[PDB]
């Protein structure tokens, strides 16, 4: 029964610590990755976790005994070293369905991040994956369209998108700043988008900015004939503010807008993710602050975790890293939250960071956007590792294109196009990219022009040893 | 294991267990030097050696000079020997043990 | 923003920012601070005292109240509800709201101090 | 891959049915039970039921070739003939989660019962059964609030609730209604109740009511010292008379609402239900009209079906029948879906009419209502059937009380108080019913002569056969 009540600070691993449970479907379950103090044991460690992101603390209270606390608690089922390093294991917790507010990230993350990470007995704790089960899943809207409704209201098909941020970050007036747009546009490339930090500020406030880009939006999408868009960053102050930037947007006519989701926050970001698909505007969102959190991985939640929230509060694009480029990303890592992003069906593996097997019971993939220090040289392994769906941005990449402005835009949509020309003729973009880069190099001056700028360290050495 | 409790602790038992070694060593001074004095000390201290701050503010309010000479000594102490503890106790206990393991285990 | 996933950098701390006074100007910051908040309690003279209701999870919104109500009743200015304690199957947020208003008026009628709940 | 377009009429059969598929625990399950017109086998009829409930029509289209119809279609697992019955079979019939709306009853029954009704093919059908997956469940609110939730409010606890339907049925001005109201609620009853089909008419306009009753449950919870209620029926033509309606009992802080979810409809009822649930108001469903739908065996769908779809709609009470009162209502049945409104795991079991499995991962149980030509006499067996938690009702049974309202009152309060005590003190309601009632018959004249007037035919016959 109600098993008397005994006051007083017992072992976490009493009660938590449950090695014989078997997870249900609809658990929710988590892997951490944790060292614990000298003389702390590992299974009390685990325990302890487990405790305190569920339903315990750290002195026996008589009110668990007015409910049942077996139904509600966290369960620390397994602990395993890993292998090849000292005092680091991987605790894998299951969390009852009931445990959870229906539809929000927050106060999942709430529950899971939430007080666990500044334990004393703990030295560092990193959270690497978390299995959403179907019945939560569904419970959440998801992303506003997905991959395959934003092509269709696009009418892009057939290869990867092409995108830019403006540069410089900040500085430019709003008139300058269209200018840049409408030049990048024209030549090519399907987006441009503000810089995150990029919201309103003196040199530019953010209602200028929205009428002079919808003008270089206009201008630019009649001339070429193809569908042009620009992300326009909502991120703002308050909820009111941020509501009143998406509503003028929408006034405008305006196809996609952008949101940093961490630095603005997920309560933010669910709210605009449903008014997005009330309202038929597409969502790109913006990372940043993320590597503050993602970065070591001693301590910190992987960047998969994060993913997997955004796909469930909500965004069309987000993104993923390059590999290649002037941030980090590892390569394997990446393979695995890619198909966490689009796929509807995850296998785990854990060659590729996937501790837990993931079902999306149809909620729609999100877009993977590779951004940051790439150029064209990149272009080959990038369709290679992302395939078609995927945007591919360029800001210095296409600004910093010797000879200025409108051949830098130039020289990126001709590539592009090459691209998606050789991919739909079956051209294997992996293995044939630097070849088609070079071929169009051949009839674009101003692509041969970036192409030798942005090759880069060559390496070449030699023989000698002659008999 | 709340380590910087534990730490915290066992800073002040090392603080207390010096300041009852810099009083044996004033004391044996004070044996050759001021042999009344020494018997003096040496009768107020006993049982009073618990808490190493608390003896030495009561030791204050009777001699001011002669808790300097603590305050000195135990001070000193630290100065030539606390470098060399964390490597003697780690290594005295993973000997103690490996002995016990040994026997028993 | 960006610069803590740069390839070129192994880690990256920000320990401080110096937010300018000019700046600091453009924010209205605690909507009461501490004096107002000692004023409007008429709570002076001590640290105040409050409690997370506890376990963290699985009480209903009646058995939530009545850990509320003993907690003030006894001495405590405040109760708390957990941090994810927010609206979930086993307690709905606007049955605990209305039960611990309960709570809250009948501790502080027999108290005689002013009583909150988070 | 697309097979190839082939024009024409092809057997239902050579599609959905799949007897060889096993149902995923994400898959809707239907049971129909169905007799198929001379010359039409089992296996096709159960094919079109699955077809025609789902992705399929009469002939070949082209367009099946642009989707992928194996995750989409319906699909009949298994026929098996009713035991005992020529022509009559059960179909079992899988539905991808996919294919319905999240937390719209009205989707569900679109497709399930929208047109194969009425198939020629087909001579009789009724749906017995559906499994709801877990997954779609949590997609829905449910009750506003349930059963813990409603005796924590009420301070009921320890015995069934007692209500009374106001009579005659319709006639009575606003004032006489209240002031039968005050009459039987301060007699022991914690309930009365607006007849079903009392919304606003001439004779009482639903404002006055509203006003009357108001006054009245505040005079007998002032005498009594126990909280009452009374169900006003905010029952309208529109959604916007609902509300309204709605809005002022919340502005009266009246405690409970009552809903006729059936002949409203369930689009309205669950906007009444998420509102409810938002403004702290219990809601009582009343089931007019479902014995046109659930009566007959042959045809229609069992009140079980509709029973679990007012559990996801969102009601806190819900009629269940009386068993032995003056409307029909099968005891095994009964106890059946008594279970499946109330408890949060019913298994499978045919001798109680319950086909599937159901899970309602803590969504919160209804209150059943026995309503309907019971009495006095009727109390121990409905506490034994129903148990603590359900609400009896008795509205000819207390305004029918040969000395007129108050001592008709003062009966049935007093009979109510004498169970809910022997049942706290231990005795069994349903052994010790009549005799609990005998014995506060002895004190209670009121009791006594309410006792006597509805005891009933009796039978007693004889002893001859003598040596």
């Amino acid at each position: 029964s109600a098993a008397g009540y005994k006051a007083g600070v017992k072992d976490y691993k009493l009660t938590y610590y449950t090695p014989d449970y078997t997870p249900k479907d609809t658990d929710l379950l988590a892997a951490f990755r944790f060292s614990p103090q000298p003389g702390v044991p590992a299974d009390e460690a685990g325990a302890a976790i487990a405790a305190e992101s569920s339903t315990g603390t750290w002195t026996t209270v008589w009110t668990d005994l007015l409910t049942d606390m077996d139904r509600y608690k966290g369960k620390c089922y397994h602990i395993e070293p890993v292998q090849g390093e000292e005092n680091s294991y991987f605790a894998f917790i299951a969390y009852p369905l009931d445990l959870f507010e229906e539809g929000s990230v927050t106060n999942i993350l709430t529950s899971i991040v939430g007080n666990v990470f500044g334990f004393k007995a703990i030295r560092s704790l990193r959270l690497e994956d978390i299995r959403f089960p179907v019945a939560l899943v569904k419970t959440f809207q998801g992303p506003p369209h997905g991959i395959q409704v934003e092509r269709d209201l696009l009418n892009k098909y057939g290869r990867p998108m092409l995108g830019c941020t403006i540069k410089p970050k900040l500085g430019l007036s709003a008139k300058n700043y269209g200018r840049a747009v409408y030049e990048c546009l024209r030549g090519g490339l399907d987006f441009t988008k503000d810089d995150e930090n990029i919201n309103s500020q003196p040199f530019q406030r953010w209602r200028d900015r929205f009428l002079f880009v919808a003008d270089a939006i206009h201008k630019s999408q009649a001339e070429t004939g193809e569908i042009k868009g620009h992300y326009l960053n909502v991120t703002a102050p308050t909820c009111e503010e941020m509501m009143k930037r998406a509503e003028f947007a929408k006034e405008l006519g305006m196809p996609i807008i952008m949101h940093d989701f961490l630095t603005a926050g997920f309560t933010a970001n669910t709210t605009l993710a449903k008014w997005c698909r009330d309202n038929g505007v597409l969502l790109h969102i913006h990372r940043a602050m993320h590597a503050v959190i993602d970065r070591q991985r001693n301590h910190g939640i992987h960047f998969r975790v994060l993913a997997k929230c955004l796909r469930l509060s909500g965004g069309d694009h987000l993104h993923s890293g390059t590999v290649v480029g002037k941030l980090e990303g590892d390569k394997a890592s990446t393979l695995g939250f890619v198909d966490l992003m689009r796929e509807d069906h995850i296998e785990a593996d854990r060659s590729r960071g996937v501790f837990f097997t993931q079902d999306w019971a149809s909620m729609p993939g999100v877009l993977p956007v590779a951004s940051g220090g790439i150029h064209v040289w990149h272009m080959p392994a990038l369709v290679e590792i992302f395939g078609d769906d995927s945007v591919l941005q360029f800001g210095g990449g296409t600004l910093g294109h010797p000879w200025g402005n409108a051949p830098g835009a130039t020289a990126n949509r001709v590539a592009l196009e090459a691209c998606v020309q050789a991919r739909n003729e079956g051209r294997d973009l992996y293995r044939e990219g630097g070849d088609i880069l070079r071929e169009a190099g051949k009839w674009s001056p101003e692509l041969a022009a970036a192409l030798d700028l942005w090759k880069e360290i060559k390496f070449e050495f030699e023989t000698m040893d002659k008999l | 294991m709340n380590l910087k409790q534990i730490a915290k602790d066992t800073a002040k038992t090392l603080q207390s267990y010096l300041t009852y070694q810099a009083l044996r060593t004033v004391l044996a001074q004070l044996g050759e030097t001021n042999p009344p004095l020494a018997l003096w000390l040496h009768n107020f201290s006993a049982g009073k050696v618990q808490d190493g701050e608390k003896y030495i503010e009561e030791l204050f309010l009777e001699k001011p000079d002669l808790a300097l000479r603590i305050m000195t000594v135990r001070e000193h102490i630290a100065e030539e020997i606390a470098e060399f503890l964390p490597e003697m106790v780690v290594t005295g206990i993973q000997q103690a043990n490996m002995e016990k393991r040994r026997q028993h285990l």
